[PDB]
């Protein structure tokens, strides 16, 4: 199933399946839709993680990955899927015959 | 008048006599069947160009040059197309 494979490519339980169908329709190649979804999922780190990358309260101290690193990794994943889409659709060089009619 | 006339006439000429038969419309000038030869030799003469002891017929002066003509045509045509 295309939707299940896309959810594997772009993790589950964050987006509802409607936008997954939208991404599938906007590009037949699944990896292109995966790259698009990965960028759009990268946009969501400003809410899920936020800017507060480190805090200490009482004796608790937690250092989360900064938002810049997370969006960078998401962009890298999107780039990998885009390169996959290109290579799957890429074709090598060609030398072909040419001919013009003449009397 | 207007009519179209087809006729496949073939004839065998020999020293003794001439034979002609026609398959199709009647041709007024030709009498079918054998007709005697007024002289005892065949009135046809064969002009054999470049006659040879090993050939029944002659041979055209175009034959020796013909493959060169083909090569010349090919080279000129390919040159024209490339240009």
């Amino acid at each position: 199933e295309k939707l299940r494979l896309l959810l594997n490519d772009k993790d589950k339980k964050s987006f509802t399946d409607e936008e997954l169908n939208l991404f599938l329709e906007e590009a037949d190649c699944i990896y292109c839709a995966a790259s698009q979804g990965w960028i759009l999922k990268s946009l969501q780190y400003e809410n899920t993680v936020g800017e507060m990358y480190e805090y200490k309260v009482g004796q608790e101290t937690y250092k989360s990955s900064s938002i810049k690193d997370l969006v960078s990794v998401a962009y890298q994943n999107a780039d990998k899927f885009k390169d996959m889409c290109t290579n799957k659709k890429e074709k090598g060089s060609f030398m072909l015959g040419i001919s013009t009619e003449f009397e | 008048g207007e009519n179209k006339r087809k006729a496949k006439v073939k004839q065998i000429i020999t020293a003794e006599s001439r034979f002609v038969e026609v398959e199709g419309d009647k041709i007024e000038g030709l009498e079918e069947g054998e007709t005697p030869n007024v002289w005892g030799f065949i009135p046809i003469i064969h002009f054999k160009n470049e006659a040879d002891e090993t050939l029944k017929y002659g041979q055209s002066d175009i034959e020796p040059i013909e493959p060169l003509l083909k090569a010349y045509h090919d080279v000129m045509l390919h040159a024209l197309k490339g240009s």
